[PDB]
DNA sequence: GCCTACCGGTTCGCGAACCGGTAGGC
DNA sequence: GCCTACCGGTTCGCGAACCGGTAGGC
């Protein structure tokens, strides 16, 4: 959908379009989506985050133009936002929300790499299956949905198509199939969901849940 | 089908088939939301895979020799199911999420004007250009004959869209039919998204496309065939295929003056965008059209009326006569349902020739259409069954050719008078329409060739 | 009757090699 | 669309070593 794309390198395999060296794993990298000559589909032209700003591209507002911006770590978002460039109650709720937005961002990130330290992928796969959740393709995406599951709740099936809703940037988009020919287009900020049920098998669940985690709903960007 | 020349082994090894089922399938997949609109041709010559975005250089291919012939079946049926979702044999096909869907592939002794008539109606490259504006795939549609059952389903999808549009159905409902249609009929939009079939005239435009596309494949069916023996001339071979007796009415003839009067007189005051100019008059006599029309020579109120259509259609109109729209097709565009439409004015009919400043010449018909006891209508109304005793329908217009100046012709009433006000003015039509719901009621008399003079 | 240097054959341990399914790359 | 580097899971190959049977010496 978007022209650009930013994420942490899912593998240290892809090369950089400008300098032509291997972009290392788990490193901040940016892309520009182009039409592939080989097949009918868009393809990311990966750049080193350093090399991205010398090709001549100037993203005015990263949060609205670049994809995967909200999924980044809070301090890394500010690096993109700054590098892109180179009343009382109104400002209070505005400022206090950004406090709660950071609070939510690095809460999930603390929870994400906590599970990466303790649990293997197969544990995280069987975590989602137990909660009646579709197991996604990808390592990063699995713990992203487990962390989403634990903090907010196990997502109930879709109203019409009975598919799996997934958090994407600014809302929960339905990824199911209303029919064989077309994909479902349900979208919401307040989806239906029961409470996340961790199985008995968790000797470090008391440690992860002890990180000051209370009941709260997903907060979104302005 | 034959071998795809993208392999490079087209005139070397034949495409294989196991008894009945031919090991060759051309798949397609479109998602209007994503914008993807792709093809995937699979063959078994060696196995050959072709893929990309339909109607563009985007894509690639892989020719690959097999270890053996039984390994070919293994590699073919596996690749097939991996891409399409289903097995190679099936009773009825079923589409699967993000999987592909298979498309169902199958010295001349005559006058100079008559030779030009064949020259005009059998130039198929002119018919190809005609489809370019519709955005039909130009690449492999002439060699790749799209199936008859396929096009009927494509018609059915269009008729489902109009039904969905009429009663303001869901966007998903519309999205599906738009996806379904462009999958079933491969279009060329280049690098931009296939547009949603949401309008009332968008379905009509795509309905007209199928009607024209059909007649081109019919024009091919005539051209390809016969008995290639060294005796007759090339133009004569195509003349005999038309299955009609065409004659040139001389300009000095007294009946020719009537037609030129009928052209000059019955030009519409509102259609002042162009000016007609009769190049030729052809007297036309179809094979056994008098045998089927004998019944309706007993019928009263017979009128010699205009009927225009694309120069591409006249290849099929001569061979099969004037035909009613199929039952699968949508009723959109038609004022009073599916049937043969006629006009008393040459101009109103002449618009259906679809001529431009670059393509000046155009063909229009004159048929002795047995109207009989007429069912007169003012406003548009999609009828299924006619009222009792009625053999035709009439759309009453504001302007009508003078009924006190209606000249006769071989026992046929020719209304070649100039325009005056009608009896009733509570209608939503400006000019008259004459509709017959039976191909037997029409009998084509004259074929004209008209030059259009615009001002640009 | 002992002891023991020598030999054929089975087991054991551990890293190389193999492999099918797949997430990431273009 | 297809290619391929990566992952875990099992097998495979080969030398150390373990072990029982034995025949030359005293
Ligand atoms: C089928 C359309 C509707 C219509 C009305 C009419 F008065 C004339 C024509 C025509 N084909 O000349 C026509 O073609
Ligand atoms: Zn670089
Ligand atoms: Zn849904």
């Amino acid at each position: 959908d978007k022209l650009y794309r930013v994420e942490y390198a899912k593998s240290g395999r892809a090369s950089c379009k400008k300098c032509s060296e291997s972009i290392p794993k788990d490193s901040l990298r940016m892309a520009i989506m182009v039409q592939s000559p080989m097949f009918d589909g868009k393809v990311p032209h990966w750049y080193h985050f350093s090399c991205f700003w010398k090709v001549g591209h100037s993203i005015r507002h990263p949060d609205v133009e670049v994809d995967g911006f909200s999924e980044l770590r809070w301090d890394d978002q500010q690096k993109v936002k700054k590098t892109a460039e180179a009343s009382k109650k109104e400002k209070d709720k505005d400022s206090k929300l950004e406090k709660a937005l950071k609070a939510q961002n690095d809460l999930i990130w603390n929870i994400k790499d906590e599970l990466k330290k303790v649990c293997s992928t197969n544990d995280l796969k069987e975590l989602l299956i137990f909660n009646k959740q579709q197991v996604p393709s990808g390592e990063s995406a699995i713990l992203d949905r487990v962390a989403d599951g634990m903090v907010f709740g196990a997502l109930l099936p879709c109203e019409e198509c009975s598919g799996q809703l997934v958090f994407k940037s600014d809302a929960y988009y339905c990824t199911g199939d209303v029919t064989a020919w077309t994909k479902c287009m349900v979208k919401t900020q307040t989806p239906n969901r029961k409470e996340w049920v961790t199985p008995k098998e968790f000797r470090e669940i008391s440690y992860l849940k002890k990180l000051k985690v209370k009941k709260q709903d997903r907060i979104f960007p302005p | 089908a034959a071998v795809d020349p993208d392999s490079g082994l087209e005139h070397s090894a034949h495409v294989l088939e196991k008894g009945g089922k031919v090991f060759s399938a051309t798949l397609g997949l479109v998602d209007i939301v994503k914008g993807t609109n792709s093809y995937y041709k699979l063959q078994l010559l060696w196995i050959f895979r072709s893929w990309g975005r339909v109607g563009t250089v985007i894509g690639s291919n892989k020719l690959e020799q097999m270890p053996s012939k039984e390994d070919a079946i293994e590699h073919f049926m596996k690749l097939y199911e991996e891409k399409t979702g289903n097995a190679w044999h099936s009773k009825n096909f079923t589409k699967y999420p993000k999987k592909f869907y298979p498309l169902e592939i199958d010295k001349s002794k005559l006058p100079k004007p008559v030779q030009d008539l064949i020259k005009m109606i059998f130039d198929v490259e002119s018919m190809k250009k005609a489809m370019v504006e519709y955005e039909i795939d130009l690449q492999k549609m002439p060699l790749g004959k799209l199936s008859k059952r396929q096009i009927q389903a494509a018609y059915s999808i269009l008729s489902e869209v109009q039904q969905a549009v009429s009663q303001g159905s869901s966007d998903s409902q519309i999205l599906d039919l738009s996806n379904r249609f462009y999958t079933l009929i491969p279009h060329d939009f280049g690098m931009k998204k296939p547009p949603l079939l949401n309008n009332a005239d968008s379905v009509q435009a795509k309905v007209e496309m199928l009607d024209n596309l059909l007649d081109i494949e019919v024009a091919y069916s005539l051209l390809r065939g016969g008995s290639d023996d060294s005796s007759k001339d090339p133009i004569d071979v195509n003349y005999e295929k038309l299955k009609t007796d065409i004659k040139v009415v001389d300009r000095d003839s007294e009946e020719a003056e009537i037609i030129r009067k009928y052209v000059k007189n019955t030009h519409a005051t509102t259609h002042n965008a162009y000016d007609l100019e009769v190049i030729d008059i052809f007297k036309i006599e179809r094979e056994g059209e008098c045998q089927r029309y004998k019944p309706f020579k007993q019928l009263h109120n017979r009128r010699l009326l205009w009927h225009g259509s694309r120069t591409t259609n006249f290849a099929g109109i001569l061979s099969q006569g004037l035909r009613i729209a199929p039952p699968e097709a949508p009723v959109t565009g038609y004022m009073f349902g599916k049937g043969i439409y006629f006009a008393d004015m040459v101009s109103k009919s002449a618009n259906y020739c679809h001529t431009s400043q670059g393509d000046p010449i155009g063909l229009i018909l004159l048929g002795e259409v047995a109207l009989g006891n007429m069912y007169e209508l003012k406003h548009a109304s999609h009828i299924s069954k006619l009222p009792k005793g009625k053999h035709s329908v009439k759309g009453l217009g504001k302007t009508t050719p003078d009924p006190s100046a209606n000249i006769s012709l071989d026992g046929v009433d020719v209304p070649l008078g100039t325009g005056i006000s009608s009896g009733v003015n509570d209608t939503s039509l400006l000019y008259n329409e004459y509709i017959v719901y039976d191909i037997a009621q029409v009998n084509l008399k004259y074929l004209l060739k008209l030059k259009f003079n615009f001002k640009t």
